[PDB]
RNA sequence: AUAUACCGCCAUCUUCAGCAAACCCUAAAAAGGUAUUAAAGUAAGCAAAAGAAUCAAACAUAAAAACGUUAGGUCAAGGUGUAGCCA
């Protein structure tokens, strides 16, 4: 009884991968995307220097080995978060891939704000949303940049309300506030495109260990 | 009742200091998990600054040994008249070929840049590539 | 008995000459009266649907 | 500006009834007539006796049920019956409200030489239409 | 006696478009809070609007018109605070 909920919770933060988020990305994989090209170093935020392997005739380049350990913390994080049936909502202001973030997240079984955010969503949700509105257990922030090239409010946001942050970030982000940020391109289709099947296999994999693990514990009680 | 100092701290920190006053009577689910597994870094907020004086970044310029020889190609021929193809992954170029021999000709022990540069031409002329030396 | 008969019956059993038709009695369904969709956009657990 | 009957907004926080928020131009449009009598017909006699049976059936009830009426009475004549109707509310005890209808009923049909009747329903508390 | 203590019932701007409250946000706020290919504001009230009336329909006309402004008018519609008269 209580036994077999506390090895469901309990377990998986025994093993280090307990969900295998390492198989489905590699550096080769992400190379093919284009995660590891950055804006122009004029466009350059002082705080990602540090994930910046250099400047390739202008356009910094992104260590894609730092992007690898940063990636996947933030996927094993995405995936525990989801295991425990937490709230996940993919958050962009990118218009070119709106439609395909919002499929994202219909698919994954999770919630999707690609639209104008509006103030006090997070702050101030009781009133907006009604007074026992469950907010969001983990933000996932494909583009964090609103369209006039600032921080997206939910960053700030999302720190007041307490509420983790996993974040992709370009050369020219601010990764201060982001829990778990992903040293990556942004802009890209091939690289965006990625991201979201990542986060959408490593989600599903973690609701599907979740069913498995409940059955089996569960079986053993009669059994 | 909580902590909306983003400034101060961190989401886990203010977590467990709202945990230990007696603010917070349950566990965040995302809190074991963050102990369990943490972030390389700590979230926690730093202002922006400039920098002032002497002070400089540290990036280094992606300058690899091939770039001489390219540099020199680009000047004397342009690039070739054959069009990049930069979604092939293996694509090899006019001018990646010009240095792919350029190096083997140095490994024979060619010591003159002036003598690997002309031996390389007359080289890829026999392959059949159409190397026009546009000064224009 | 329909929704036709309901109103007859109605008018018949409390006259009303009130001149906006908003202010008589009514005995419609809830459907009607109500606004359509204001139930919870949320489960027990607290997940939007 | 118009001043009568008209109870004015304050800050949100006073409880209007539905008879009270409503205007005089609202009268046989969203809210009726609190006595129906067949005076003030066309053609008819006796319009300012019946009003002034209706000022004092009103002061009466007020003073006989003081703090226990909810809303305003209503007074209805069929023939030479009177019908009070009032919501009252639910403080005093069951016993006391059978004692004052059977005074208020004989008191006023012994005053207008007509059989008067007293219908009273109760509420647990004012009910609000709407906060202004 | 006092409308310069008031209620009640009104005039005036006026068929002018505003008045008031609960929240949220700011490297502090003396204040402010908009951008729609959207950048912190949100959600409810009162007025306007709509609706109803002039017994088809429209238009028109009435009605409606908040908070304030003029210590505006009215102690003589009635009631009433304070002061005054009681052979
Ligand atoms: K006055
Ligand atoms: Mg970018
Ligand atoms: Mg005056
Ligand atoms: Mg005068
Ligand atoms: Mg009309
Ligand atoms: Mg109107
Ligand atoms: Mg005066």
């Amino acid at each position: 009884g209580d036994d077999f909920q506390s090895r469901i919770l309990d377990t998986p933060l025994q093993h280090s991968d307990f969900f295998n988020v390492k198989e489905l990305f590699s550096v080769k994989s992400l190379f093919e995307a284009r995660v590891h090209l950055g804006h122009k170093a004029g466009c350059r935020h002082r705080f990602m220097e540090p994930y910046i392997f250099g400047n390739r005739l202008g356009q910094d380049i992104i260590d894609l080995d730092q992007t690898a350990l940063n990636l996947q913390l933030a996927l094993n994080f995405t995936a525990h978060v989801a295991y425990r049936k937490g709230i996940i909502l993919f958050v962009s202001r990118n218009r070119q891939f709106s439609h395909l973030i919002e499929t994202t997240a219909q698919a994954c079984g999770e919630y999707a704000h690609t639209r104008y955010f509006k103030g006090g969503l997070l702050t101030n949700a009781q009133l907006l949303f009604g007074p026992s509105v469950r907010l969001p257990d983990l933000i996932i922030f494909l583009h964090t940049l609103n369209n006039v090239f600032e921080p997206h409010v939910a960053v700030r946001d999302a720190a007041k309300m307490n509420i983790p942050t996993v974040g992709i970030v370009d050369t020219n982000c601010n990764p201060c506030l982001i829990t778990y940020p992903i040293p990556g391109n942004d802009d890209s289709p091939q690289a965006i495109q990625l991201f979201c099947k990542l986060f959408r296999t490593t989600i599903n994999r973690a609701k599907e260990k979740r069913r498995q693990m409940e059955a089996l514990h569960r079986l053993q009680s009669p059994k | 009742a909580g902590s909306r100092l983003e400034t101060v701290g961190s989401v886990f920190s203010r977590t467990r200091d709202l945990m230990r006053a007696g603010v917070l009577k349950e566990k965040p689910l995302w809190y074991d998990i963050y102990k369990a597994f943490p972030p390389l870094r700590e979230p926690v907020f730093r202002r922006p600054r400039l920098r002032y004086g002497k002070a400089k970044a540290d990036i280094q310029d992606i300058f690899y040994q091939e770039d001489q020889i390219r540099a020199k190609f680009f000047a004397t021929y342009g690039s070739g008249q054959k069009a990049f193809d930069l979604f092939n992954p293996n694509f090899k170029s006019t001018c990646q070929r010009f240095v792919e021999k350029y190096t083997e000709l140095q490994n024979l022990g060619e010591t003159d840049e002036e003598k690997l540069f002309v031996e390389t031409g007359k080289a890829l002329l026999a392959e059949g590539i159409i190397l026009r030396r546009v000064r224009e | 008995f329909a929704e036709e008969d309901i109103d007859r019956a109605i008018a018949y059993l409390f006259p009303s000459g009130l001149f906006e038709k908003r202010a008589r009695p009514m005995m419609k369904h809830p459907e009607h009266i109500f606004p359509k969709q204001r139930a919870t956009q949320w489960g027990e657990d607290g997940r939007p649907f | 500006k118009n001043r009568a009957a008209r109870v004015r907004v304050a800050k949100g926080n006073k409880p209007v009834s539905y008879e009270e928020a409503h205007a005089p131009h609202y009268i046989a449009h969203r809210k009726g007539w609190l006595s129906l009598h067949t005076g003030n017909l066309d053609g008819e006699d006796h319009a300012a006796e019946r009003t002034l049976e209706d000022v004092f059936l009103r002061k009466f009830m007020m003073g006989t049920f003081p703090g226990c009426l909810a809303d305003q009475i209503v007074l209805k004549r069929r023939a030479n019956q009177v019908d009070i109707c009032a919501l009252v509310l639910r403080q005093l005890p069951a016993h006391k409200f059978y004692f004052l209808v059977g005074y208020s009923e004989t008191l006023l049909s012994h005053f207008y030489k007509c059989p008067v009747r007293l219908h009273l329903q109760t509420v647990p508390s004012k009910v609000v239409y709407k906060y202004i």
